[PDB]
């Protein structure tokens, strides 16, 4: 998997 | 950025659906294959995913976005292997698929492989994601 995605929104 | 995850599960052809699902206070899909089916995960439905019935979906299943599954192995809540192993529940029809539903701290991985994928395969490759994802965190 890549880079931690931001928290949603 | 989440994106980037499902592109991730589904670029070797071996999969046909995938969910990063966030289950802790108010559950909601961050990120699903269009079109498909973990797309339409209900509140309800990850309520039953991380419940205390441990034994009960088992002889009545259960819903994945509306469609029915049968737990083959649950070892969601175990320390160490947090997976859980399903089939699609194709009482009507034929085609079957192979699911597995993993659990990190604040997410569920969902993955479906195409019709044929061995289990492991799917298993493998759901297990590994968040192990990545636990380790950075998440």
């Amino acid at each position: 998997p890549p880079p931690p995605p931001p928290p949603p929104y | 950025g989440w994106n980037a995850y499902i592109d991730n599960l589904m670029a070797d052809g071996t999969c046909q659906d995938a969910a990063i699902v966030g289950y802790k206070d108010s559950p909601s899909v961050w990120a699903a294959v269009p079109g498909k089916t973990f797309v339409n995960i209900t509140p309800a439905e990850v309520g039953v995913l991380v419940g205390k019935d441990r034994s009960s979906f088992y002889v009545n299943g259960l819903t994945l976005g509306g469609q029915k599954c049968s737990v083959i192995r649950d070892s969601l809540l175990q320390d160490g292997e947090f997976s859980m192993d399903l089939r699609t529940k194709s009482t009507g029809g034929a085609p079957t698929f192979n699911v597995t539903v993993t659990k990190t701290d604040k997410t569920l991985v969902l993955l479906m492989g195409k019709e044929g994928v061995h289990g492991g395969l799917i298993n493998k490759k759901c297990y590994e994601m968040a192990s990545h994802l636990r380790r950075s965190q998440y």
